[PDB]
């Protein structure tokens, strides 16, 4: 069962054993049961502690349902991809990724007053030779002020900082001037959307890269794993997984009660059953009630 | 696909491009006359221009039936991508069964006739843990969880460092 | 095997009897099997001339006369000329030389 | 064919670190 | 694959003009085993003719 | 038993979300108490 | 001689086969369409299979694979996706005829390309004359759907919409590509609207008309809910009911069409309750609670429950623009009633969070005795991307569910509530807002 706010997280959800979820609790309000009362509580700490549950669950049989474009050639499996883990985060919840990592940085850095400051509040979420190369335009910013450049924008030094700053982003390969633009808006529409297509060629060339950078390392991981494993000889690949078979059955049956190894348990019966199935008729594949 | 849908024998195909499928349809101001031939078969019915707008009102909607998941056979279907291209390197090597002669034998230096016949007990080392196909599921299976841990993201699953750069100059050069 | 595919029980029994093809010695003796083609076309005509109960003895003397003489096919060609000392009989020249030698 | 289960979250926006290509495509050739 | 596999290496199996025979594969090799122990005879016979 | 059924084929295996869920039933309230009762 | 049951297993060993090429794969899908094969899933995944596998493509068999999976209503997000890198490399060997075709096909699945998008609307713009008004409202369809908020098709198709008399049908894709972009040009829609002089020849298109009149909030043509009351054994339960929402949101009186519109979905509800998502079904208690045609008394109920999931997972997956103006005109309407301090405002924003009576969640809910005042604000997401920049439909269908549950709904928008310089002005505006709406306040 449900706590109903499993179940309003999964109402545009769109993966299997969670609508099988909400359409079972869509018949039972059909029946004559009453919808349990939204609580109005659990201020901000927990609000945003069961958002950050309750989106994992939508997230996690999300990826596993994304076929990775491993091996293939071209842009459009990998613009598959990403607009695939797009189209799951919104059904988790989450925003733009855009709009949801300069929220991550607004959040650790509201009270940053200096500026390296924010480039060390916001350490984890920029590239790393990124945020070095922000940090000799902010050491040689520092030789003409002589004094910490401040986080306000109206301080000149401030300026002197983001004319050397900007000068990094474009030498990066990221158009700065169209991104600010775009987040700027604009008076007329008509030239609005002459920085909005010239945004969105950045942030599809921008997704892009990274759900191709994020392939590639499982293709070298995959070719990596597997070259460890073709030098071995075929009895000891054997009885190495056959061990990890037994000890990561064991696990999930030591685990007894507990709703994810019973859970885990109706996996392994439904794998078998796959192999079962495939045995009967294998020129068809599984069998399906239809 | 969305909920209303505006296709239909209207710029529709009227002829089949290849030879396996026959297919001609008569098209009507009011309806469609199609025949459609598959080899043996003949197949000649008349769809009407509402017939087929009430076809996109109930979606078909497929989904993949796979094994485990969806994301661990894409990863397998890579391995078998990969442990096919180490099986056709091992498919070029040079057959040591036409010198298992004893007239290869006795022509030879003893230790160059230990180091063939290891050498060919290595080449079935290598072809029976390459065609060792089983194995590769649960090889799939290391993949899978540092790659879910990845996606599952305080930020957001499609995150990464090029769009966080980019939306570090949104926030750096804007006014605090 | 290509990439994508599958293998055919066409191309994998071709492949197993390229293996079988060595089993096949480089040069053999036609060691000759009598079939029931002709070995019971000479049983019948032994029970024709009455000397049934020594039917089989015929037979076996008719496949041996054919094999000790047997000849080597190299390729399926015969090379005459042959002349190749069995096991047995070079085993017989040791014996020889051993129990003359311990004399 | 089966995995163990983990409940953890990343924290960090990092690149994927490439690992680095094995020598058995030429060690096989050798 | 298995059912053709012990079909067809039966099929070079039962034949008996398959027995290998190293005197008619190496006639040249099987004639020199023989005179590895007929000189080990020959070289006890020397001995013996010695005495 | 054989012949199973669409929507429950098409549910991805060993994916964790019942881990994630048995964390958010003993995380949850036993930080939901946690606020409650809390002073410096 | 005439066997179709025959001819699917000439068409299933077809796409079985290991070499199934384009020309095969885009012949299959086409015969299964023109043959209405809804009801075998596994022949349409086994083409769905070839075509993702096939590695030529030219520009027909293409647009005769698209064409099929959009006519069949078929959807593989994995598949149709990655028939963008085949369109996306033939873009310019398209014809201006198949080029409409693989975009509203691509767009009407969700397909997130910007670089198709942008390229195939680059090119209408500059080559327009050459494109037929049924083949730039696809192409508007197209980059509408596929999340494109691109106005300079959609100022390029107002030229054409204005000028050039258009069908029934390609009218209804514009007014749809038009309400997903939220425009509301009445320049442009009215000059749309005079293409139902004919009548419709589908009710799937005097549906589309219907749903994206109420969604910019024009009113009802009358020649639409004329098709609507006639035509609605046409439409599936899922285009009954945005049919019907968009008819009240326009502001439809035709209760006679409503009750044509409910017996499409009401038999529907009733063998399957889960068979609708529940946005269709809250998308329906607004639909009978603003024209007022009953339902039966399981769904009618049923239905107004599923309107308090709807509107709460609204609240739970919250933009944080929403979250951080709803908190800004909390705190507004706290200093409109009496807050002269910061601690007074925090400890009535969170009175003001009471629950609905379907067991949702308010967020600005003041009652003074027995008058309740509710609080909307609408932040941009719920407003019409154009100048004036009025709210759309969708903001009248939840204050009028709300003002029939006890409430009364004062709408804040944001592009005027986040005008106003100051904090005092900004309760200057929320107390004007509440005023004209329920004066006893």
């Amino acid at each position: 069962a449900v706590s109903k706010k499993e179940v309003l997280y999964f109402l545009s959800s769109k993966d299997a054993e969670s609508s099988t979820a909400v359409k079972s609790y869509l018949k039972s309000l059909y029946a004559g049961a009453q919808v349990e009362a939204t609580e109005t509580d659990a201020s901000e700490l927990i609000a945003q502690l069961e958002k950050k549950y309750l989106s994992a669950q939508v997230v996690e049989p999300g990826v596993h349902n994304i076929a990775l474009p491993l091996g293939e050639s071209g842009s459009a499996p990998v613009k598959r991809y990403a607009a695939e883990l797009f189209n799951l985060g919104a059904q988790a919840g989450f925003e733009c990724p855009f709009i949801e990592v300069s929220k991550k940085f607004g959040q650790e850095t509201a009270t940053s007053e200096t500026v390296k400051d924010v480039l060390n509040k916001t350490k984890s979420y920029v590239s790393a030779d990124y945020n070095a190369a922000l940090n000799e335009v902010l050491s040689s910013v520092e030789a003409e002020i002589n004094g910490p450049v401040l986080f306000d924008g109206k301080t000149e030094g401030f300026k002197k900082f983001a004319a050397k700053a900007k000068a990094v982003a474009v030498s990066r390969g990221l158009p700065a001037d169209t991104i600010l633009a775009y987040c700027a808006g604009s008076a007329n529409e008509d030239a609005a959307d002459k920085v909005s297509k010239e945004f969105f060629t950045w942030f599809e060339s921008a997704y892009t890269a990274d759900a191709a950078a994020e392939v590639k390392a499982i293709e070298a991981e995959a070719a990596s794993i597997l070259d460890r494993h073709l030098a071995k000889p075929v009895a000891q690949i054997r009885k190495e997984q056959a061990s990890a078979y037994a000890s990561l059955l064991k696990r999930a049956e030591t685990a007894k009660g507990a709703k994810w190894a019973e859970k885990y348990l109706e996996d392994v019966k439904a794998v078998q059953w796959f192999d079962a199935s495939v045995a009967e008729a294998p020129a068809s594949g599984p069998k399906v009630a239809a | 696909l969305t909920t209303f849908t505006f296709s239909g024998l209207q710029d529709a195909p009227v002829a089949a491009l290849s030879g396996s499928i026959k297919l001609n349809v008569a098209a009507k101001a009011g309806k469609a006359e199609v025949t459609v031939a598959a080899g043996a078969a003949k197949a000649a019915t008349q769809v009407s221009a509402a017939a087929l707008r009430k076809l996109s009102g109930s979606k078909i909607s497929l989904a993949e039936v796979a094994r485990i998941s969806v994301l661990h056979s894409s990863i397998q279907n890579y391995l078998l991508s990969l442990s096919n291209e180490r099986y056709q390197l091992l498919s070029q090597w040079p057959d040591f069964t036409t010198m298992y002669g004893k007239d290869f034998y006795y022509r030879a230096h003893p230790e160059d006739l230990k180091k063939f016949y290891d050498a060919a007990d290595e080449y079935y080392k290598l072809y029976e843990t390459v065609t060792e196909f089983d194995s590769l599921s649960a090889l799939a299976s290391q993949v899978v969880p540092n790659y879910a841990a990845r996606r599952r993201s305080t930020v957001h699953p499609a995150i990464g460092s090029t769009v966080a750069d980019g939306a570090f100059t949104n926030f750096l050069l804007s006014k605090q | 095997w290509k990439k994508g595919k599958t293998v055919s029980i066409e191309n994998l029994n071709t492949v197993t009897d390229k293996y079988a093809a060595a089993l096949v010695p480089k040069r053999k003796l036609a060691l000759p099997v009598l079939p029931e083609g002709v070995k019971k076309a000479v049983e019948d005509f032994a029970a024709s001339v009455g000397q049934a109960k020594n039917a089989s003895e015929v037979s076996e003397l008719l496949a041996k006369s054919l094999a000790e003489k047997a000849v080597v096919t190299e390729g399926g060609k015969v090379v005459e000329g042959f002349s190749y000392v069995s096991k047995a009989v070079a085993a017989k020249v040791i014996a020889t030389r051993r129990a003359e030698v311990h004399e | 064919y089966l995995a163990p289960l983990r409940s953890d979250f990343t924290e960090e926006i990092t690149a994927p670190k490439v690992a680095s290509a094995s020598n058995l495509v030429n060690e096989w050739n050798n | 694959y298995l059912a053709y596999a012990v079909t067809k290496k039966q099929e070079v199996q039962a034949d008996p003009s398959n027995i290998p025979f190293d005197e008619v594969l190496y006639p040249q090799l099987s004639e020199e085993l023989l005179e590895l122990e007929l000189s080990d005879i020959r070289e006890d016979e020397i001995a013996l003719e010695k005495a | 038993a054989d012949a199973k059924a669409l929507d429950e084929l098409r549910k991805p295996k060993f994916s964790s979300k019942y881990l994630i869920q048995h964390v958010s039933q003993k995380l949850i309230p036993a930080v939901k108490e946690w606020e409650k009762s809390y002073q410096p | 001689e005439n066997d179709v049951p025959a001819i699917l297993k000439e068409i299933d060993s077809l796409v079985s086969r290991e070499a199934v090429s384009a020309k095969e794969v885009s012949d299959a899908a086409v015969a299964l369409t023109y043959l209405q094969v809804k009801a075998n899933r596994r022949l349409w995944g086994k083409v769905l299979e070839k075509a993702g596998a096939a590695q030529d493509y030219d520009a027909a068999s293409l647009t005769n694979l698209l064409w099929a999976i959009n006519t069949g209503g078929v959807e593989h997000f994995k598949t149709v996706a990655e028939l963008a890198g085949p369109a996306v490399s033939l873009l310019p060997s398209l014809s201006p005829v198949q080029l409409s075709i693989v975009v509203e096909a691509l767009g009407g699945a969700g397909v997130k390309n910007y670089e198709l998008y942008n390229k195939a609307s680059a090119v209408v713009v500059s080559k327009i004359g050459e494109f037929k008004p049924a083949e730039i409202a696809r192409v508007l369809y197209g980059v509408a759907f596929g999340g494109v908020n691109d106005v300079a098709l959609a100022k390029a198709a107002g030229k054409v919409f204005a000028s050039t008399e258009v069908d029934s049908r390609t009218a209804a894709q514009a007014l749809y590509a038009l309400a997903k972009l939220g425009r509301a040009d009445k320049a442009t829609v009215d000059a749309l609207l005079k293409s139902f002089k004919k009548g419709t020849e589908s009710a799937s298109d005097a549906a589309a008309a219907s749903f994206a009149l109420g969604s910019l909030s024009f009113k009802a043509e009358k020649a639409i809910v004329d098709a609507l009351k006639a035509s609605a054994g046409d439409l599936a339960p899922a285009q009954a009911v945005e049919a019907a929402y968009g008819l009240a949101l326009s502001g439809a009186t035709d209760a006679e069409a409503f009750k044509a519109l409910f017996g499409v979905v009401a038999p529907a509800i009733e063998k399957a309750p889960d068979a609708l998502e529940v946005s269709s079904l809250a998308q329906l208690h607004v639909a009978s609670t603003i024209s007022g045609a009953k339902l039966p008394a399981a769904v009618g109920s049923f239905v107004a429950k599923a309107f308090g999931l709807a509107a709460d997972a609204a609240r739970l997956k919250r933009s944080s623009a929403e979250s951080a103006l709803v908190a800004d005109v909390a705190a507004a309407t706290a200093v409109a009633f009496g807050a002269q301090y910061r601690p007074e405002v925090a400890s009535a924003v969170a009175s003001y969070v009471k629950t609905a009576p379907d067991g949702s969640v308010l967020d600005i809910a003041i009652t003074k005795g027995d008058a309740k005042v509710l609080v909307q604000a609408v932040p941009s997401s719920l407003l019409t991307s154009t100048t004036p920049a009025k709210p759309l439909g969708h903001v009248a269908a939840y204050s009028k569910v709300r003002e029939a549950q006890g409430y009364a709904v004062a709408v804040v928008p944001a592009n005027e509530f986040e005008a106003l310089p100051d904090q005092k002005a900004k309760a200057q505006y929320v107390l004007a807002a509440i005023k004209k709406v329920a004066p006893s306040f």
